[PDB]
């Protein structure tokens, strides 16, 4: 929003066209005069079969299970070795 | 409606007033005690008291959801006028 | 430097020993603040660096 | 889960880390008391005080464990214990992307083994423990307050250690510089005993006594 | 899947060298960070003219706690003491007394600012909406005793500050 | 095998220009303090139940790139620097055995963590 | 059994021997430390204030308790050698702007319910 | 029972020294112990469970520019959980507190007969349910 | 969209220059095994070429169905550090793409009105929902006993709570 | 003696004979939510909260009033047993008067807490809720008529334990409401414990009406003086001031009751 030399000036300056998107909001941005919205109701929202015992997480947790306590195999891991990572097929090397 | 207290403050709404004796009330000096005027005991019973031809009526303090919770008053006392207790408005029956 | 990410952390550690998830939009809505979260960090985590650096 | 509310499950992952739990249990028995894994894939194991040193360096040093990395380090104090105090390690395998918890337990005049020479983390995590609970470990490099105020006395963090504190400060110009006195709050806690007085989960329930 | 960051060893060609070595004898790159840093120059500033200018909010903005009142007139506060329950600095201190008539509101609703947390649970914790967070964040003041209100100057808060508050709960009841 | 690893990825370790032969001199070394060890010890033969795969696995493969992608631990400047790390396990598990009976029971109130 | 493991004070006479070097590095720090930590307050006032608290903990009869003291002796003797504490930090353990605490039936009754 | 150089250190436990909570509050603070009692409004009987540790409630005065209760004693919110009542007095005489001790008011098991609602000389028969 | 075109003005100010390059390469240097024997985390780890990042090792939330790439340093110096810390930014705004163009319709809390208050004109007209926000905003959810060390990927590090 | 031999979720119990499901539950440390049914007073089963499944059970028996018989294995934690307490719970939050925030039992209310534990997140009545105009029995009891949920406690409470038949029931149906069909005051010198006894807010304690909340006060254990016999309370302090005298629970000193002029 400045004149046309200038603008030559900051494009070569910096050497890439500013002039297309600036740092500062213009109008393009959202009006904040929003129509009223419709929220929308839940999964559990259902008017009929929404018994809570079917669908309560608070109650269907164990305590800790216990394996071993004071009172031929083979040898495992807490979980397989991490896979190797394959290189960023869109860009491998900055 | 506010009051004045006879050292010459005004009272709060709630009734509260410095002691003549007091020694905070200095507080006040070069200052205020401001007292909002518009007192909720002069600010509800001017507000007119319906008329519904109804034994129960749901009160939500207009506005729908801006309201107070929805409240199901019960007007069958002839001699009392009913009311919610979150508005304070009145209610009656029509006149039965 | 990281407003939300934090919480989030522990919004995590109360609902997952809660046995409870969250919505499915909400987690979107989460990971796609947490990036923004992640940008307010970054941005003078490199910024205030060269402050004192110069 | 067809039902949206409740968290799922990776009962894959809870056996593969109890497998674990006992593997660890026979490779080092005479440390190791009980080793659970919670019903939300946290496998924690729980080994003697005396042997801190050996398990953190078995966990480190093993390939099938490869535990090299010191998460953190916490004491959850419990009063009713009678070594109160129960210190709760937190490691990270970054070959097999699991977190395992290694804890004992310690009453205030019990010395633990430093584990700084196991996890160089454990350094700074050390001056902080000691700080805010009083546990010491021996043969620390430098252990000595890293959190409180210098020459701050009491561990704040104890249970018996009420929140606000015992002494508060001031500057006072009779002196020219700030002064300590004996707390004395404006305005007080409000302690809310919110909890409810009724059971909120069968399960957990201790057995009847 | 990863992205190598830091490493492209520079070719040795006799262009890629006198590129390198022009560089270093000729600051080009140097001058590019000085080149550039002329052409942001010349952009306009961004600075607002305060207090002239103010710059932008949105409805749901948490600032200065004001008590409002339903339209009759009497105060929408009915001591449930939610807000004292939920508030996470325990800034509001309640009292309560049936005085007369349908308006016992409080003994005492004091709400502490510089203990208060501006969290603005207070507001959404209220099940008539009384206590809200108003649009005003200008209040400050000279004095510790001022950055405390009474349950007068919520009233009289909430009395001064009630067009906006009543058009941003209007814009904003249905999202919360 | 191939031309070699000119970059190890991770700072500070170099890359070792004898893989397979640091494998084995180590792996046997592994098995060497393995020897002072009761075979009942769950330490011992866990050990040497992975390490037995793990010594023939590099005996067997002569290509370095194919023994990461077989063995799965990473490049083998980890793997030989585990094996090493490995290597302090053993020696110095042989002053702390534990293959006996725990010290002592817990005195009972430390478990059972709702209170 | 009741008997337990000490750190470093086995009895009485080591433990007292710790609590010696304590005085005796204390001994000859007050004098630098008012000399350096610019403090009004002279020596002699400073060398009994050392004093008076080995009798403020002069009755413990456990040695660990002692040693759990000991360590922090040296913690707070640590903090002043290095410049680490500030004035009032030190100051803090010359109780001098605080009001006298009364000691007689009379003097608590006068003030209030305090017991 | 770990032989590492074991001295037989039997004496009582006195951290206080340690702890160093002034002497104020070390000696005159009546610490007391019990099991709540359930609210009587309530029903919750669960929650007489837990040995609970209490203090002595001082001074709580007025602020002069509010009216307030500003505390001088830090251990006034303070309470402790326990399990048992002797983890509850073992607290106590580590940190030397003088202590007092209440008993587990268990209920009586009253017997309920629903049939004595309806008798035929027995007063107990109900007039109304 | 106009953010891409900002990183890329820090990184012609910095990443070129001599300047900020000769105070920076190989100022600070950390070995493979001293970094996550000292418990560092997140970048400190990415910029000494560990490779490690809890985002994709162990995602969380919907971290799973996003798409992006975690720089990886190779000289665990501050040149490193910070160049990791500004392709980071950029990967960020990949993310915000994805997650932009992939949000899905619904509510915005567990329908469960235990653990998430009910909705405002649900708890001015129905009892469980009043009763439930009264008791929910008086005592807070029961959480069931327990302990967990739930981690996510910090912008430093590894920011978790036990 | 017979000291038969029942189970309750598998777990075997020893129990007396003629004793109660609820009370051989009670037992082993579980408490079935119960509304109409208190300890010292007889048995009524009109809240059918309490109804919990037995073995092998067609019907579901009211754990108020059931004599356990031999061999007896209570499902406290069937689906069956929970699918009865939500039933009977929104049904009870049917004509319930939206009055959380403005009766005094909120935070302390019995049907609060069954809510969280025992109940449904949402509800589905769409109609018109019950109101119940109010009474007066009293410048010391409250009476608010519209939140009763008809349990009978205090009924059986002033026959039994008043000794004063006064109090009662009237009508029938939705409209069964509890009151004295006539402006009655309520005497009894131990008429104060109707407000411990109601376990909604129904009945309120009119000096403290609107005057503290549960969770900020402090409660301190004494004994009341005001009698020689030394009826033990607790006395509810907020901010360093007494509201409400709560009376404590002592078998052989004053059961859970205390006098008006003790409360
Ligand atoms: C080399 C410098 C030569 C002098 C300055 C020329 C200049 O930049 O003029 C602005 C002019 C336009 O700038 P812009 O940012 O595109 O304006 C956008 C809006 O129209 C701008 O909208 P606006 O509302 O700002 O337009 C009005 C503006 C317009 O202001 C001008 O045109 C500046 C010149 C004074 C009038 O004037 C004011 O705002 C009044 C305040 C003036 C303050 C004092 C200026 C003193 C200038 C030097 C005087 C001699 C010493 O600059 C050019 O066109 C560049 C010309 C370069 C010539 C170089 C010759 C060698
Ligand atoms: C109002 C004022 C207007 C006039 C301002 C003049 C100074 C600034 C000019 C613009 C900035 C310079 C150009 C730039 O940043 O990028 C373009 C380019 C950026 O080059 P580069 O760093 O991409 O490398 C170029 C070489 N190749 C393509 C092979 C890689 O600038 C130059 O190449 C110019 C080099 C300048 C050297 C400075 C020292 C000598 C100066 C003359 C003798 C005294
Ligand atoms: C202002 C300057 C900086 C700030 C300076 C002030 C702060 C630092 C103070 C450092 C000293 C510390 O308080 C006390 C300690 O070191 S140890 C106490 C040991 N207490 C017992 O073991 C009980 C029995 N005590 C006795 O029997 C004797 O009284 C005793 C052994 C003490 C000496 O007499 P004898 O050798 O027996
Ligand atoms: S925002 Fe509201 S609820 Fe939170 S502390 Fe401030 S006043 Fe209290
Ligand atoms: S402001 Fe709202 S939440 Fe607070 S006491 Fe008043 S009505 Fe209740
Ligand atoms: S009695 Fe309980 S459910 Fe009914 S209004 Fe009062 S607090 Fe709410
Ligand atoms: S008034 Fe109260 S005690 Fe009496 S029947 Fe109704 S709910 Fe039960
Ligand atoms: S106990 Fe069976 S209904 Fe009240
Ligand atoms: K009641
Ligand atoms: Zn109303």
């Amino acid at each position: 929003s400045a004149t046309r030399v200038i603008q030559l000036l900051r494009n070569w300056a910096s050497g890439r066209d500013l002039q297309a998107k600036l740092q500062l909001r213009y109008q393009e941005i959202s009006k904040r005069t929003q129509p009223p919205p419709k929220l929308p109701v839940g999964p559990s929202h259902k008017l009929s079969n929404n018994y809570y015992c079917t669908r309560d997480g608070r109650r269907e947790a164990m305590p800790p299970s216990i394996v071993m306590s004071s009172q031929e195999k083979k040898a495992v891991t807490p979980a397989p070795p991490i896979k190797r990572w394959e290189l960023s097929k869109d860009q491998p090397y900055l | 409606g506010v009051r004045t207290s006879p050292t010459g403050e005004k009272v709060t709404h709630t009734g509260q007033a410095y002691d003549d004796g007091d020694y905070r009330r200095v507080r006040f000096s070069d200052r205020q005690k401001e007292v909002n005027e518009n007192f909720a005991i002069d600010l509800i019973a001017e507000q007119p008291v319906s008329e519904v031809g109804s034994r129960v009526i749901s009160c939500d303090g207009g506005g729908g959801a801006l309201g107070h919770p929805r409240v199901y008053i019960n007007l069958d006392k002839e001699t009392k006028t009913g009311t919610c207790g979150y508005c304070g408005l009145q209610f009656r029956q029509p006149h039965h | 430097v990281s407003m939300m990410c934090n919480e989030q952390a522990y919004s995590l550690a109360v609902e997952k020993l809660l046995n409870i998830q969250p919505p499915p939009r909400a987690q979107w809505i989460r990971v796609l603040f947490g990036e923004i979260t992640r940008l307010l960090n970054h941005i003078m985590a490199v910024t205030t660096h060269a402050l004192d650096i110069g | 889960d067809t039902r949206p509310t409740i968290r799922p499950r990776n009962d894959v992952v809870h056996k593969q880390l109890s497998a674990f739990g006992q593997y660890v249990a026979e490779i080092l028995p005479k440390y190791v008391q009980q080793v659970q894994v919670s019903c939300f894939n946290e496998l924690e194991i729980f080994i003697h005080p005396d042997g801190v040193i050996p398990v953190l360096t078995f966990l480190r040093d093993h390939t099938n464990a490869q535990f090299k990395s010191l998460a953190d380090l916490t004491a959850v104090d419990v009063p009713t214990r009678q070594n109160r105090f129960e210190i709760v390690y937190n490691l990270l395998s970054l070959r097999f992307n699991s977190r395992i918890r290694v804890k004992t337990y310690t009453d205030e005049l019990t010395p633990i083994e430093s584990s700084v020479t196991v996890y160089k983390a454990a350094n700074w995590y050390e001056r902080e423990i000691w700080d805010m609970f009083g546990v010491f470990f021996a043969n620390h490099p430098d252990l000595r307050r890293i959190l409180t105020d210098y020459g701050f006395e009491g561990h704040p963090f104890r249970k018996d250690f009420p929140l606000s504190g015992y002494v508060e400060l001031r500057y006072d110009d009779e002196v020219k510089r700030v002064v300590a006195e004996p707390v004395e709050l404006a305005q007080e806690f409000r302690k809310f005993d919110l909890n409810s007085p009724w059971e909120a989960f069968p399960a957990y329930r201790q057995p009847p006594e | 899947t990863y992205k190598f960051v830091n490493m492209r060893e520079p070719s040795m060609d006799m262009k890629s060298v006198t590129d390198r070595a022009a560089q270093t004898l000729l600051w080009t790159e140097l001058v590019r960070g000085l080149g550039m840093t002329l052409s942001y120059l010349f952009r306009e500033p961004a600075t607002i003219n305060y207090p002239f200018e103010k710059g932008p909010l949105s409805p749901r903005f948490r600032g200065e706690h004001a008590l409002r009142r339903y339209p009759s007139g009497e105060e929408r506060c009915i001591a449930c003491k939610l807000c004292e329950a939920v508030c996470p600095a325990q800034a509001i201190t309640i009292e309560a007394e049936p005085r007369a008539d349908g308006s016992r509101r409080t003994t005492r609703y004091d709400i502490d600012m510089t203990k208060c947390i501006y969290c603005g649970f207070c507001q959404e914790a209220c099940p008539v909406d009384a206590i809200v967070e108003g649009p005003n964040f200008e209040f400050s003041t000279e004095t510790h005793e001022e950055l405390l209100y009474n349950k007068e100057k919520l009233l009289n808060n909430g009395d001064k500050w009630e067009a906006e508050i009543a058009a941003n709960i209007q814009a904003d009841y249905l999202y919360r | 095998a191939g031309l070699l690893k000119k970059t190890t990825g991770l700072v500070g370790l170099a890359v070792c220009e004898t893989p397979h032969e640091r494998l084995k001199i180590l792996y046997t070394k592994i098995l060497d303090v393995l020897g002072q060890i009761p075979k009942n010890a769950a330490y011992r033969k866990y050990t040497e139940q992975i390490t037995n795969e793990k010594l023939g696995m590099v005996k067997a493969e002569p290509d370095v790139k194919k023994l990461e992608e077989q063995l799965q631990g990473g490049q083998i400047e980890e793997v030989i620097l585990q094996a090493e790390n490995e290597l302090s396990l053993a020696r110095k598990m042989l002053r702390w055995k534990p293959w006996e009976p725990l010290v002592e029971e817990p005195p009972a109130n430390q478990w059972k963590w709702p209170i | 059994g009741t008997s337990v493991k000490p750190i470093f004070s086995r009895d009485m006479n080591e433990a007292k021997r710790r609590v010696r070097e304590l005085y005796r590095a204390w001994y000859r720090e007050v004098p630098n430390t008012v000399h350096l930590f610019q403090l009004d307050i002279s020596v002699k006032q400073g060398r009994d204030k050392v004093r008076e608290m080995f009798m403020k903990n002069a009755h413990v009869t456990d040695p660990r308790v002692v040693d759990l003291l000991v360590i922090k002796g040296k913690m707070e003797l640590e903090e002043t050698i290095n410049v680490w504490k500030q004035r009032t930090h030190i100051m803090r353990f010359f109780h001098e702007t605080e009001a006298p605490r009364p000691t007689d039936f009379l003097s608590k009754f006068y003030v209030g319910h305090d017991p | 029972t770990q032989d590492t150089q074991l001295i037989a250190v039997d004496e009582k436990l006195d951290i206080t020294t340690l702890t160093g909570v002034p002497e104020e509050h070390i000696k005159t603070r009546k610490v007391r112990i019990f099991v709540p009692a359930r609210n009587n409004m309530q029903s919750g009987v669960n929650n007489t469970k837990k040995w609970k540790m209490e203090f002595d409630t001082r001074e709580r005065w007025e602020n002069p520019l509010m009216g307030w209760s500003s505390t001088a004693d830090p251990l006034s919110n303070l309470v402790l959980t326990f399990s048992t009542k002797e983890d509850a007095v073992a607290f106590a005489e580590k940190n030397g507190w003088s202590f007092d001790v209440e008993e587990r008011k268990v209920p009586k098991p009253k017997s309920k007969s629903y049939g004595a609602n309806f008798s035929w000389n027995k007063r107990t028969r109900v007039s109304t349910k | 969209k106009n953010f891409s075109f900002r990183i890329d003005e820090l990184e012609e100010m910095l990443t070129n220059n001599r300047i900020w390059r000769n105070r920076t390469v190989d100022i600070g240097v950390v070995t493979a095994e001293d970094a996550l024997n000292y418990g560092f985390s997140g970048v400190m780890l990415r910029g000494s070429g560990i490779q490690w990042d809890l985002r994709k090792t162990q995602p969380y939330d919907v971290y799973d169905q996003v798409e992006f790439d975690v720089p990886i340093g190779s000289r665990g110096d501050c040149y490193d550090r910070y160049l990791c810390r500004v392709e980071e930014m950029r990967q960020s705004l990949r993310i915000i793409s994805q997650c932009l163009n992939k949000m899905p319709p619904g509510e915005i809390k567990v329908d469960d009105a235990k653990v998430s208050p009910p909705k405002r004109a649900e708890m001015k007209t129905s009892m469980e929902s009043l009763i439930h926000h009264f008791k929910l905003y008086t005592e807070g959810y029961q959480v069931p006993p327990g302990a967990t060390y739930t981690a996510i990927e910090a912008p430093k590090g590894e920011f978790g709570v036990y | 003696s017979n000291l038969i031999e029942v189970f309750v979720d598998g777990q075997s119990v020893m129990v007396e004979p003629g004793t109660t499901v609820l009370q051989a539950c009670e037992k082993v440390g579980m408490q079935i939510p119960r509304f109409c049914y208190h300890e010292r007073l007889s048995v009524a089963g009109n809240c059918r909260m309490c109804l919990v499944e037995i073995e092998k059970a067609p019907k579901v028996v009211a754990a108020c009033a059931m004599p356990v018989m031999k061999g007896w294995n209570i499902l406290t934690n069937s689906e069956k047993s929970k699918k009865a307490r939500e039933g009977v719970m929104e049904f009870l939050l049917a004509n319930h008067p939206l009055d959380c925030p403005i009766c005094d039992q909120g935070g302390e209310c019995d049907l609060q807490d069954q809510s969280m534990m025992f109940g449904s997140d949402r509800s589905r009545f769409l109609e018109g809720k019950r109101a119940v105009e109010d009474k007066n029995i009293g410048p010391l009891v409250k009476t608010i008529m519209t939140r009763c949920i008809q349990c009978t406690r205090c009924i059986r409470f002033a026959s039994e334990i008043a000794g004063v038949d006064d109090l009662g029931t009237t009508g029938r149906g939705n409209d069964m409401q509890v009151g004295t069909y006539i402006e009655k005051m309520f005497m009894s010198e131990l008429s104060g414990n109707i407000i411990d006894i109601c376990p909604v807010g129904a009945l309120t304690s009119k000096p403290y009406a609107f005057t503290a909340r549960p969770w900020e006060t402090r409660k301190t254990e004494s004994i009341d003086v005001m009698d020689a016999v030394g009826s033990n309370i607790v006395v509810s302090t907020r901010t360093g001031e007494v509201m409400r005298i709560l009376p404590r629970m002592h078998e052989d000193i004053n059961e859970e009751w205390i006098s008006d002029k003790t409360r």
